[PDB]
This record gives structure tokens, C-alpha cells and sequence, in this order.
RNA sequence: CAAGGAGGUAAAAAUGUA
RNA sequence: CGCGGGGUGGAGCAGCCUGGUAGCUCGUCGGGCUCAUAACCCGAAGGUCGUCGGUUCAAAUCCGGCCCCCGCAACCA
RNA sequence: CCGGGCACUCUAACGGGACUGCCCGCGAAAGCGGGAGGAAGGAGGGGACGACGUCUGGUCAGCAUGGCCCUUACGGCCUGGGCGACACACGUGCUACAAUGCCCACUACAAAGCGAUGCCACCCGGCAACGGGGAGCUAAUCGCAAAAAGGUGGGCCCAGUUCGGAUUGGGGUCUGCAACCCGACCCCAUGAAGCCGGAAUCGCUAGUAAUCGCGGAUCAGCCAUGCCGCGGUGAAUACG
């Protein structure tokens, strides 16, 4: 299981990185448990539909989500930042 | 985590196999020796040092 | 002759010939030899009729052989898995029971070497 | 195993509260975390929870496993397979 | 011999007896 | 090894018959050094030399030597920057040993049951002259006279 | 330029959290150029050797050397940690 | 005894981690 | 929209004529030599033979329809 | 086993005893070959000892120590799990593939070590692990141990077979508050793969290799077939 950051994701992982660290350990426990089991796990494993199909969510915060999609062998993250 | 565990070796309560024999010079667990209560390497920085009565150098 | 269901040791010490069906080892065959006076130096083919049914006669009126022996080990087996314990799933996977090493040599009951590619 | 002189089954807690749960009834769910414990016939019929390591997994108790221990009934590894 | 539990070598290499070896000599 | 002759082992002769090649052979029976037993295989061996012919039964075990050690044996060599296989005499002390050693070799490859008779079966077949043994002797006999090109090569 | 974290070069980079944050910088700085100039820029970009042929390198430490390699699309990173 | 002159050669065996 | 030939392990080929067992090399994987790599040595796995239908007791093999690739022919006027 | 002696064996401290001093031959010497001389000789056999320095070797997890970082915590306590996971690959080993071997019974021979919050003689229960009693020993006093291979007698007759013991079912003992992951034993029944090992690879020149047991450290107990030492029988070969 090989990480994908996008161009937002990695930007917004260096955003939490400079300003607050307790949610960048957060981060990365979430990270861990959709690697062990990548629909279930903490935090409200979601999906989207309605422009978002295969892609799902979870959330990081109270208003922030972690969304993220699934393929055979890797761990795309689209954000870790607002969703909208 | 080193200072606590020696104070945890000295004292006796709670199961008494919890008890491990400890060093008290370094404070190693493993390889202590129940004739002086030092660990195997104390033991060769004081015998080399003449602070062990009797004890000398093996040879045969 | 023919006494738990088998027959096949022909000219050989009667001691060794209960040792030959599954359910009575040296143990079991001596204590039984013991009972009925049998030298076990006189061999199976040189043997009385009636010292043949005096040992069926014991061997098989007071303990559980080969068929039922093994109907009770494998029922023992079946009521260890199907509850969801420990050596009951060990014996699921095929995997030893009893606090083994399966980094390395278990293949007794493994099986086979089933060698897997392994990158690096 | 044990020896058969002594006193078996070594665990208290559970068993303070499963002899009033017995007795008065209402078959309740119970956390422990005594994996060390035989299941005694009085246990029978009753739903408790064994920590593995991790979380606690209720078990359901039936009428076969009696000479066991609790953490035979409670897997602290998951293997799943290897790809 | 020394790995086999019921017989005499085996519990002179443990250093146990039995009944394949007991204690009297 | 590069410096002495690293000198020849000396033996005690033997307590029934007196003599080095004798203690050789009982050496050479040893199998996990014992010596007792070692002894005992090859004093079942001459009973059974003795009641199978009437002969003595070292007067067969001298000459089943002699039937067996081998003349000339061929070796490697490497002058010129060549791997050739030379074949050249050989030292009676190695003769000696070569034939002590070929015929408990053949002896044990023998399919007789007990390891006294193996022995003493194979002690009346050298010396009559149709050993296991002979056979190896006359092979590493039979490649000096093949390769006796080569044997412009001796030193 | 997306990036792709292999499980030893992820592993690492939970290494380098938790213990030096001077080296997470570091290493973003030359994600931050690798990401704009591949084959070009900072910590001496070096292609690769034998062993590791298909591969490139610029310097974190004296010792240690952040192995990438370069797609059309992306970015992978086979350590961000020891001398190869 | 002391020593030179002309002359047959060792093989088939590659590379280096940034 | 004429004629001939060909689709087979990852790559390149043979087996089809004359239906019963798919073989060769390189490559892949485990081991060995070396400080290490290549070379070399030991051992093992891997296709169902374009696709659909038919014949036969049995189809890679025989027949027919289709898809793709390659070669040839398209002259008189 | 006593009186007694302590002459021997043992134990233990200090000594003598080889330095090729002596003989022959070689040489200018150093030294070399051989020999009565004794137990030994031409460093007697083993240890302890291991230069200037290399590997910018290893250890911040024995300890110390400069710098950086965490302090309602990268600190501290407890319970449970884990270090024991298993499609595989490698190293070190142990047990074997048997008849110079296996099993049963009887009878011998050691050295070095360890113990009175222990060694346990000797009885009784027990198929046995072991449990009840209870004597001796601050220990060349008593105990751990009877050494094992060996010797004698009996059985198996080369057949996966009385070789080999895995793995698994059942019943128990002991330690520990505790044996499910994760203990060591004893008993019953299971009794597999292995019939001697491809390319390759390792140790050993004399009490050495090989073979066989015994003791200690750690230790409540033990996953010890490991380490460290001790003795029993005891090879082969070195042309070069
Ligand atoms: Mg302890
Ligand atoms: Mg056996
Ligand atoms: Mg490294
Ligand atoms: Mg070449
Ligand atoms: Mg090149
Ligand atoms: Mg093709
Ligand atoms: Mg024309
Ligand atoms: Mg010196
Ligand atoms: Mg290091
Ligand atoms: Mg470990
Ligand atoms: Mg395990
Ligand atoms: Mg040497
Ligand atoms: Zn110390």
C-alpha cells in the first residue's frame, strides 16, 4: 500500500504541518487505520456520490474531513483540508 | 526509563516473583551475578581495579 | 490372526503384533500379555485358538480401538474447532496447537516447502 | 496444567459479580479482564466480554466450553491470510 | 536413542526419570 | 605442513599376535574410537578365518595386504600451467595404508549381516585374490598404465 | 507532480517526525524543487547507478540522500532516509 | 669450477555503490 | 473488400499436414560462487494455444462465420 | 569399623629439576642432525599476555558524557497483549536415517564443581512425574550422582520396520497469585518426514578429530539441543 498525495493534499499536510501539531498525529492515525482496513475503521468512514462516486471520506475534525479513493495497491488522499 | 525500574528493584511487595535481582552500581537487569548484586560488566571495572577482595586473575 | 479387525502380523512376537494396531502400543500390549500369560517369545504362528480368543476377548471388550478411537479423536477435534477456541482454530488453519515456532520449522504440520517469491 | 490439590479457577472479580448476576438473574453483559479464568458451570448462558490486547469481545457461553480459560476464547492476533 | 521420551537414553540426556528409568541403581 | 617431514606415527604392537599391522587394522575398524569393540570384530574374524579354512589367521591377513596394495598411482599435477593427472610409485607407508583402508572399505560395503564376517570374508577373497578390494586396486592400477604418457612428468 | 510514498520511504518519514523536524524541512524544501525543477536544483540531484539504475538522488545530510524517481504524471520516493 | 650470450612464457576470466 | 499465409507461457519461435503427452531459447522465482554486480553452477513455476459454432468417443490439430496482422495481384482501355 | 600408625594414595605450601649443561659430526660463530642422561628435553604440552596503528569498526540500550528535543507530557503507575506472530529465505545446532545398531536386566571405573530463606540420605503411597515423613551436613564430615560409552546375559534379523521420533488426542505432577496465547516434566495411544543428502561449504596434526556422559552461571520454574568448564574410550594422515 503505496501513499498518493495530490497537488491540495500535499499542500494542505504542510499547511497543518507550520501552524498546529497536535492534528498532524491525527492525520497520521487516520492515515494508518485506512491502510489496515481502508473503508472502516475511526472517525465516520463516508462515501460521496453526486459528483464524488467512488470516493470516500472520513473525517479529520468537527469541520474538516479527510477524504480519500482506493485502488488495488495505493492510498490516494484528494484533501486534508474543508470539505468544499 | 532507567532510574525508576532500579527504585522498582528495591523494593519487595506485590508477588514476590515480580522481585528481579538487579545491579546496584549501573542498574543492568540482565547478566547480574548473586554472589556481589553487580552486573558482568561492574564486576570486571572493579576486579581489574583491585576493589574485590581475593578475587584475581584465572589461569590454567 | 485376525483380532481388532486386522491380521496382518503373520510369523512374528505376539507382543509386537498388538503393538501393530492403532489403540495398544508396548504399554498396552504387555499389560494385556500380563493378563492372559503369554510368553511373547512364542510367536503368532505357533499359537493356541484359545489363547487367540482369550486375547480378542480382553483387547476388545476393555478398551476403544481403531475405528472408534479415531471416531472419538476426531470428534474431540471437531468439538475443539466449531466453538471458537484457541487450539480449535490452530487445528482450523492446520497450524501447530502447542506454543511452537512457525518463523521457522513447523512443516510437519505446514506441509510442504511453499516457496513464495519474496522481493529482497 | 494446574495442580488438582488446590483451589482452581483463580480470579475473584468476575465471580463476585457473576454469582449475584446468577442468582438474581437478567443475563447481563460483563467486562473483565481475567484471561487467567475457568469457565465454571454457573457461567453457563451468559455473554461477557474478554479484552484480547486491544478491545473487548464478548464471548457467548454454552454448555461445551467449561475446562478451558477465557483467553482461549478471546484471538489476540489477526493474520487474515498474506495477500 | 536421546530424543525419545519412553526410553533409557532419552531420560539420561534430559536428566529426568521415569518409569523407563527410575532411581534406584 | 611446510617445514619437518611431519614425522610417521609409531604403534603398540598387539596382545594376542605381536605385530604393528595387526593394530593398524584394529585402528581402522574405529568408528567413534572404540577400541575394545574395534578388537573384537576383528577376533570374531580370524574364529571365523579359523574354522572356514584351516589357516592361521594372520598368515591370510599379510598376504590379503600384499594382494591389495597398490604398485604405482596416478595424481595431479600442475608445472606448465597444466592440469594433467600423473601417475607415479608409491610409498610403502602409503601402499600400507591405501590397503589397509580398502579393505574395511570394501568390507563394509559387503551385504552380510553381522560385521566380523564381512571382515573375514573379505580377508579369504583378497587373499585368494577376489577381494571387493583387489577390484579397487586393480582400477587405480589400471588408470597409471592408461595415463602412462604422463609419466614423463615424475619427480 | 503528484507524490507516491513507498512503505519504507513513508516509515522514514514518520521517522524523521518525532525526531527531527530539521530534516522534515529539509526534505520538503527538496520535494518543494523537485517538484518544479525534477532534474535540476537543490541538494546536488544526481542520476543513479547498478543497483538503484532508474533512480535519482539529492543530498538531506552528509549521509543521508533522498532516493526519487520521475514519471510524466508523478513522483515516487524510495527513502527519504540512509546512504542507499 | 666460477657465469654471459642469443629464446620458448603466465590465462580464458569483465565491472565498481553515488 | 480478389488471392495466399499467420494469431500459442512476458519476448521470439516450433508442434497443426497425418486429432490423444503443448516443446526450445531468453526471461521470472528459490539457492550456490564474489566484498558486491555481471558471467557461471544447482533447482522450480508459468500458457490452455484470436473468438463463436459444428464434426468426433476425444479439437491447438478437421470444417465453417467473424475480428486483427503480413505478403501478393488490381492489367487491356 | 575401632585401637594405633600416618609408611603409601590424596590434599596443600615452599623448593629442587635442563640451561641442548655432556658425547660425536658440521660451522668462523650463532646454530643444526643423531645419542646414552633422566619423567621430560634443543621454546615439554596448554594457558594468562597480545606493539606503533588501521577499520572516521561497535556500544549514547551497562555506566558516564557535550549538544538538540518532550514536560498535565518522548515522564510515572496498573491490567491485558507483545517481544513466541508465518506464504517464505539464511546462519548456528540438536535428534536420526540403524545390525561397528536398538531395547530390557545386572554389574563396575572418573574429574571439576554446587549447597543449611538449600542439597535431600533413608522409609511409605505411587506404573512415574511427584507427594507425605524425617536423619545428616555451617560442609575432603552429609547430600547432589547411580558416572554415560564400556562388560555380561536375553530379545528383534535389516523390514520404514522393537531404527527414528515429529505432530496430535486424553489423564496427571511441580513451580508460581497466576501456564489461553506462552513453561518444564510423567503416563497412555498416536507414531509422520527421513533408507544417509544438488551446486557448494566447515572444523581438526596427539589425548588432537570423533564419541560418551557430568557440574556450574543465570534461575520460583523454564522453552538450555546454548554458553562455560570437567573427565571416559580414543583414530587416520601429512609425499609435497
Ligand atoms: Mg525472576
Ligand atoms: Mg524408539
Ligand atoms: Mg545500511
Ligand atoms: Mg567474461
Ligand atoms: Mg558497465
Ligand atoms: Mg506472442
Ligand atoms: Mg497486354
Ligand atoms: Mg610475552
Ligand atoms: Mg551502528
Ligand atoms: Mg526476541
Ligand atoms: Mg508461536
Ligand atoms: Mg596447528
Ligand atoms: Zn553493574
Amino acid at each position: 500500500m503505496k501513499l498518493i498525495w495530490s497537488e491540495e493534499s500535499w499542500d494542505d499536510y504542510l499547511y497543518w504541518q507550520e501552524t498546529d501539531k497536535r492534528i498532524v498525529k491525527k492525520i497520521n492515525e487516520l492515515i494508518k487505520d485506512t491502510r489496515r482496513t481502508p473503508f472502516e475503521g475511526k472517525g465516520k468512514p463516508e462515501p460521496l456520490k453526486h459528483n464524488l462516486s467512488g470516493f470516500w471520506s472520513r473525517r479529520i475534525t468537527e469541520e474538516h474531513r479527510l477524504v480519500y479513493a482506493v485502488t488495488d495497491d495505493s492510498l490516494l488522499i484528494a484533501a486534508c483540508r474543508y470539505h468544499y | 526509563a532507567r532510574k525508576a525500574l532500579i527504585e522498582k528493584a528495591k523494593r519487595t511487595p506485590k508477588f514476590k516473583v515480580r522481585a528481579y535481582t538487579r545491579c546496584v552500581r549501573c542498574g543492568r537487569a540482565r547478566s547480574v551475578y548473586r554472589f556481589f548484586g553487580l552486573c558482568r560488566i561492574c564486576l570486571r571495572e572493579l576486579a581489574h581495579k583491585g576493589q574485590l577482595p581475593g578475587v584475581r586473575k584465572a589461569s590454567w | 490372526a485376525r483380532i481388532a479387525g486386522v491380521e496382518i502380523p503373520r510369523n512374528k512376537r505376539v507382543d509386537v503384533a498388538l503393538t501393530y494396531i492403532y489403540g495398544i502400543g508396548k504399554a498396552r500390549a504387555k499389560e494385556a500379555l500380563e493378563k492372559t500369560g503369554i510368553n511373547p517369545a512364542t510367536r503368532v504362528k505357533d499359537l493356541t485358538e484359545a489363547e487367540v480368543v482369550r486375547l480378542r476377548e480382553y483387547v476388545e471388550n476393555t478398551w476403544k480401538l481403531e475405528g472408534e478411537l479415531r471416531a472419538e479423536v476426531a470428534a474431540n477435534i471437531k468439538r475443539l474447532m466449531d466453538i471458537g477456541c484457541y487450539r480449535g482454530l490452530r487445528h482450523r488453519r492446520g497450524l501447530p496447537v502447542r506454543g511452537q515456532r512457525t518463523r521457522t520449522n513447523a512443516r510437519t504440520r505446514k506441509g510442504p516447502r511453499k516457496t513464495v517469491a519474496g522481493k529482497k | 496444567p494446574r495442580s488438582l490439590k488446590k483451589g482452581v479457577f483463580v480470579d475473584d472479580h468476575l465471580l463476585e459479580k457473576v454469582l449475584e448476576l446468577n442468582a438474581k438473574g437478567e443475563k447481563r453483559l460483563i467486562k473483565t479482564w481475567s484471561r487467567r479464568s475457568t469457565i465454571v458451570p454457573e457461567m453457563v448462558g451468559h455473554t461477557i466480554a474478554v479484552y484480547n490486547g486491544k478491545q473487548h469481545v464478548p464471548v457467548y457461553i454454552t454448555e461445551n466450553m467449561v475446562g478451558h480459560k477465557l483467553g482461549e476464547f478471546a484471538p489476540t492476533r489477526t493474520y487474515r491470510g498474506h495477500g | 536413542g536421546k530424543g525419545d521420551r519412553r526410553t533409557r537414553r532419552g531420560k539420561i540426556w534430559r536428566g529426568t526419570y521415569g518409569k523407563y528409568r527410575p532411581r534406584k541403581k | 605442513a611446510r617445514r619437518r617431514r611431519a614425522e610417521v606415527r609409531q604403534l603398540q604392537p598387539d596382545l594376542v599376535y605381536g605385530d604393528v599391522l595387526v593394530t593398524a587394522f584394529i585402528n581402522k575398524i574405529m568408528r567413534d574410537g572404540k577400541k575394545n569393540l574395534a578388537a573384537r570384530i576383528f577376533y570374531d574374524a580370524c574364529k571365523i578365518i579359523q574354522e572356514k579354512t584351516g589357516q592361521e589367521p594372520l598368515k591370510v591377513f599379510k598376504q590379503a595386504v600384499e594382494n591389495v596394495k597398490p604398485r604405482m598411482e596416478v595424481r595431479s599435477r600442475r608445472v606448465g600451467g597444466a592440469n594433467y593427472q600423473v601417475p607415479m610409485e608409491v610409498s610403502p607407508r602409503r601402499q600400507q595404508s591405501l590397503a589397509l583402508r580398502w579393505l574395511v572399505q570394501a568390507a563394509n560395503q559387503r551385504p552380510e549381516r553381522r560385521a566380523a564376517v564381512r571382515i573375514a570374508h573379505e580377508l579369504m577373497d583378497a587373499a585368494e585374490g577376489k577381494g571387493g578390494a583387489v577390484k579397487k586396486k586393480e582400477d587405480v592400477e589400471r588408470m597409471a598404465e592408461a595415463n602412462r604418457a604422463y609419466a614423463h612428468y615424475r619427480w
